[PDB]
RNA sequence: CGCGCGCUACACUGACAGAGCCAGCGAGUACUCCCUUGGC
């Protein structure tokens, strides 16, 4: 049960999303190429890290 | 000197926090929070009257201990008193030492490092947790857990901060703080 | 204005004097104006919020700057000195007094040295 | 229409700060001053 | 909802095809 | 001839004026010294200047400040603003530019009030 | 455990007074319809007088 | 029954007869702020002693069978050791560099 | 009456009354000193009767 | 999402070979690209099918 | 180790203060109560039969009784008697009430009655010796009171058949147990998952809250051998 | 009697004794809480 590091690199406007949650677009701190989209609350930025734990589901709304 | 106490021109070198305490080697552990536990800048004490709210991520600049003492200062019997706050916070660092010999940033930093929660579930789902809230969640979890411990209890303010700050240094299960955090990082499991 | 439709958007305030020089941050998050207020004046116009923040100098604005790395902004103010800031954590990072280093004068009907 | 402008009548925002329950206008500013502006008439 | 939506018509269009 | 640099300093209702001319070096507050006049903790606010800029700057001047108006912290942000707008005008007018230059370089980027009166006026999101 | 007996009237109601003291409680209620007399009386002629 | 200070100069430890050893802060006068308490030996401790090096370890022997370190910080006796048993009332770490623990 | 205290416009006056009830009826009284300056009755005072 | 990708890129295919809105279909595809420039150098499978979509476009 | 010398005293069994989180224990939740209010007595079908099966809605659910027994079941049980255990009461129209326990209710469904209704209209019901407050009415999350170290679980009739012993001995060790029982008659089991982790089914039987707490209560006493 | 709106009380953010140290607005020849035992 690995963690893993990752970081946002865009954030989207305009999903559809419910309550103080919003999805983005985050890059794999260790394959830099492997880029997925996950939903976090909380005030995110542009290029910041994130901590997951789950690595399996793209995130739905 | 010109007029400089004993202490402080024996310490006239660099920064010194309440001029005891260094700022210079303070280790992070978790790189998300690295860049909004902002210890870069010193600071003399943790009053330090700067508006870092006037929009987002600001208060990601304040350096760290003003936090802290901010947090302190909040239920409705104990609003204003900012100097109380700092008060608070200079003893609790003393007793820190005390019962640690260790670098006292070292250990709060730590502390919010091991309280920060990273998913949290939403009416429900669960999802990750942005740095600047795990930050926010972790200081707000430990001042209030401190002071619930302290609420009818012979301990006063600055000792049960002083506990649950170290025990949330050790990650350990006794401070309120890395148990609520534990079973709300265990609703988020059990959600997924 | 709007450039296309025309018609008027917005009238920003806030100022306590004339507006002296404005540009946009390259990027094209932020607005900055520099007044005779004694004020320098961070409007972020597009994020839904379309804030402000203020700064205040030591005297009147005339030029303002960016750099084409979004993130500094150098403004030119009346003693004669530069203020270099960055423009998110707004700070003063740096300044220049050159008043000196620019004074060539005597004109004629200058009766000043 | 006695509905929709309900200021011919008082009432309490609330709701009751007790449900009991066994088997709402609180009284009328504008017809109670109005009897009683002709009592004090007559 | 819309790319969604779009989402699951090109999932519908790969098994037309 | 006797040389005289004499500054304000300001917050929401203090106000520290503050001569700085030569002297043996000793730094005075209404006529009481300085590690005295406080709220006993915020005693490294008042220090913050020197410590930024290194006594030996500092053994040249001698610092009177009057004070009155407002609360304690008031007084007190007041009164750091003021040493330090004194001894970088003295600095400026009596001592090299270039170490004026210097000097407001390292007290600016440390912070932006120990040399601005920024002040708190009204203006929410509108 | 040492459990204890709850303290509470059986005929509840929400309106009445609960005391011992029959005195007391009759000048409590005494005085609150006093008080309603005064307040009535006092309304009554303030309409009168506008 | 011991009340020995840290080779700091600052803490001041010392333990009761009803079993809990007590450990407090005093500056140099009048401070007598109660850092921990601990309550386990239920049974009076009559050695509590800090060890010279380490500011953070202390030896405890109990009245009933037991001496054992303790952590400042830890919630729990690092190590306990037996053997005895009679009431224990001495004890003393060990001066040298190879005499560490 | 003869008055109590005496702030800036209104004044308290105190010996003319037996109850606020007489006031409450004296509501909205035109009211005079002697040097001539009118003036009116607005509210009966609570504290002292 | 990267799911979705490479069926439209399928899609996209069969529109330049069958070509119509020519250009909304370049839009798309420079816009899918440029979002993902590196997934899709990481990638292998996209090959075969962005040189049809190439060809054909 | 040395064999941990004999108490000459017996104990006293004080119950855990409210602020203490660190005793683990047994909290149950008498979830879905009816404690509604009649013009003044508790709405049941020993008299108001006639009323409600007047306004036809489901005369069967105005049961104070099923609380009421259920309350005096854990009440007297002897894990009350130690104060490992803790009650908490919801009814339909949202309450949550603090149930200590130092407390004897009056055995009968009047006395009963009477006492919920002097609760429910003071928030509170002080003894009479005693000034601390018997029967508390408290708020809204539960979780606001719930042990941290936990598992909010509930009983269920479609959910795996797991035994109560082996279950409560899964229970870590430092671990409380939450258990939400459902002391309406007739109903779905939704009117707890808004906390509840998972669901339990304990036996093959259908059965009624009282005896699911007995059996429960009586488990945690045998693991924490009482 | 119903109803809020303001004021008070309700304890750890305690109580007692000291020590020290800070505001801003206000100037009409104008200002008073009683009402009472005695005596001059």
């Amino acid at each position: 049960a690995p963690v893993k590091f990752v970081k946002v690199t865009r954030v989207l406007g305009r999903t559809g999303s419910r309550g103080g949650v919003t999805q983005v677009r985050v890059e794999f701190m260790d394959d830099t190429t492997r880029s997925i989209i996950r939903n976090v609350k909380g005030p995110v930025r542009e290029n910041d890290i994130l901590v997951l734990l789950e690595s399996e589901r793209e995130a739905r709304r | 000197y010109d007029v400089l106490p004993k202490e402080v021109l024996a310490e006239v070198g660099s920064v010194k926090l309440f001029n005891r305490w260094s700022y210079d080697d303070i280790e992070i552990r978790d790189i998300s929070l690295t860049d909004y536990i902002q210890i870069r800048a010193p600071v003399y004490i943790p009053h330090s009257a700067g508006r870092y709210a006037v929009k987002r991520f600001r208060k990601a600049n304040c350096p760290i201990i003003e936090r802290l003492t901010n947090s302190l200062m909040m239920h409705g019997r104990n609003n204003g008193k900012k100097l109380m706050a700092v008060r608070i916070v200079a003893h609790a660092f003393e007793i820190i030492h005390l019962m640690t010999d260790q670098n006292p940033i070292q250990v709060a930093v730590d502390a919010i490092v091991n309280c920060g929660p990273r998913e949290d579930s939403t009416r429900r789902q669960a999802v990750d947790v942005s740095p600047l809230r795990r930050v926010n969640q972790a200081i707000a979890l430990l001042t209030t857990g401190a002071r619930e411990a302290a609420f009818r209890n012979v301990k006063t303010i600055a000792e049960c901060l002083a506990e649950e700050l170290i025990n949330a240094a050790k990650g350990s299960s006794n401070s309120y703080a890395i148990k609520k955090k534990d079973e709300l990082e265990r609703v988020a499991k059990s959600n997924r | 204005w709007s450039v296309q439709t025309g018609q008027l958007l917005d009238r920003l305030s806030g100022h306590e004097g004339p507006v002296s020089s404005l540009a946009f941050a390259p990027d094209g998050s932020v607005l900055v104006s520099g007044s005779w207020d004694r004020t320098a004046r961070i409007w972020s116009i597009f994020s839904r919020t379309q804030t402000s923040e203020p700064l205040q100098l030591q005297s009147d604005v005339l030029d303002v700057a960016f750099r084409p790395d979004s993130k500094q902004i150098a403004i030119s103010t009346l003693d004669g000195q530069l203020t270099f800031w960055s423009v998110s954590e707004a700070q003063q990072v740096s300044g220049v007094d050159g008043r000196r280093d620019v004074s060539g004068g005597r004109r004629i009907t200058d009766r000043r040295t | 229409r006695e509905q929709f402008n309900p200021f011919q009548f008082k009432t309490n925002a609330r709701g009751p700060k007790f449900e009991v329950t066994t088997n709402v206008i609180k009284g009328r500013p504008e017809l109670s001053r109005a009897r009683s502006e002709e009592k004090r008439r007559q | 909802m819309a790319g969604e939506r779009i989402a699951e018509a090109l999932e519908l269009g790969m098994t037309d095809l | 001839s006797v040389q005289a640099v004499q500054v304000f300093g300001k917050k929401k209702n203090a106000t520290a004026v503050a001569r700085c001319v030569q002297g043996k070096g000793l730094i005075k507050v209404n006529g009481k010294p300085l590690k005295l006049f406080a709220p006993e903790i915020l005693r490294a606010k008042l220090y913050e200047p020197i410590l930024i800029l290194g006594t030996d700057k500092f053994a040249d001047v001698d610092i009177r400040i009057r004070v009155a108006g407002g609360g304690h912290t008031s007084q007190v942000y007041a009164v750091r603003q003021a040493i330090a707008k004194s001894i970088v005008a003295y600095y400026a007018k009596y001592v090299d530019e270039h170490s004026k230059n210097l000097l407001k370089q390292e007290l600016i980027q440390f912070d932006r009030s120990l040399l601005v009166a920024d002040p708190r006026r009204c203006e929410p999101k509108k | 455990i040492k459990t204890y007996i709850p303290k509470f009237e059986d005929d509840f109601d929400p309106d009445k007074h609960y005391d011992p003291n029959r005195e007391r409680a009759e000048l409590a209620k005494l005085k609150a319809e006093h008080k309603r007399e005064r307040k009535g009386a006092l309304r009554e002629l303030r309409k009168d007088a506008q | 029954h011991c009340g020995e200070i840290r080779p700091d100069g600052r803490v001041l430890v010392a333990g009761e007869d009803t079993g809990r050893m007590q450990v407090f802060d005093v500056g140099q006068g009048t401070r007598a702020v109660i850092l921990k308490t601990w309550h386990i030996h239920k049974q009076p401790v009559w050695v509590t002693k800090w060890s010279p090096t380490e500011l953070t370890t202390l030896m405890s022997c109990s009245d009933d069978k037991t001496v054992r370190l303790w952590d400042l910080p830890s919630n729990d006796p690092t190590r306990l050791f037996t053997g005895h048993t009679d009431y224990v009332r001495c004890g003393a770490f060990m001066p040298g560099s190879a005499n560490s623990n | 009456g003869t008055p109590w205290k005496i702030f800036k416009n209104t004044a308290f006056i105190k010996d003319m009354f037996n109850s606020s009830l007489e006031i409450a009826k004296f509501e909205g009284a035109a009211i005079r000193t002697v040097s001539g300056i009118r003036g009116q009755i607005k509210r009966a005072l609570s504290k002292p009767e | 999402p990267f799911s979705t990708i490479p069926s439209l890129l399928t899609f996209l295919n069969l529109f330049a070979q069958r070509e119509l809105n020519v250009p909304l279909t370049c839009r798309i595809l420079f816009f899918v690209l440029k979002t993902h420039h590196k997934q899709i150098v990481a990638s292998r499978t996209m090959r075969a099918t962005l040189e049809k979509v190439r060809a054909n476009l | 180790p040395p064999p941990a010398l004999p108490q000459l005293v017996a104990e006293q069994h004080v119950p855990i203060p409210p602020n203490d989180k660190d005793t683990k224990r047994l909290i149950v939740v008498l979830s879905n109560a009816s404690l509604e209010t009649y013009k003044y007595t508790l709405l049941n079908s020993d008299e108001h039969i006639g009323i409600m099966r007047k306004m036809n809605r489901d005369i069967s659910d105005a049961r104070p009784d099923i609380t009421h027994q259920c309350l005096l079941t854990l009440l007297d049980s002897p894990i009350n008697k130690a104060g490992k255990l803790q009650i908490y009461i919801q009814t339909a129209k949202g309450v949550l009430i603090e149930v200590s326990p130092t407390v004897r209710i009056p055995r009968t469904f009047k006395r009963f009655a009477g006492l919920m209704v002097q609760l429910l209209h003071r928030l509170s019901i002080k003894g009479t010796n005693t000034n601390e407050k018997l029967l508390k009415v408290i708020q809204n999350p539960i979780t606001d009171h719930l042990p941290p170290n936990c598992r909010k679980v509930t009983l269920s009739f479609d959910a795996p058949l797991v035994r109560v012993r082996d279950y409560v001995d899964t229970l870590g060790p430092n671990e409380s147990i939450c258990v939400f029982v459902g002391a309406m008659a007739k109903g779905p089991d939704n009117f707890a998952d808004a906390y509840v982790d998972e669901k339990i089914s304990i036996s093959n039987y259908s059965l009624s809250a009282s005896v699911a707490c007995s059996k429960f209560c009586h488990a945690c006493e045998d693991a924490w051998d009482i």
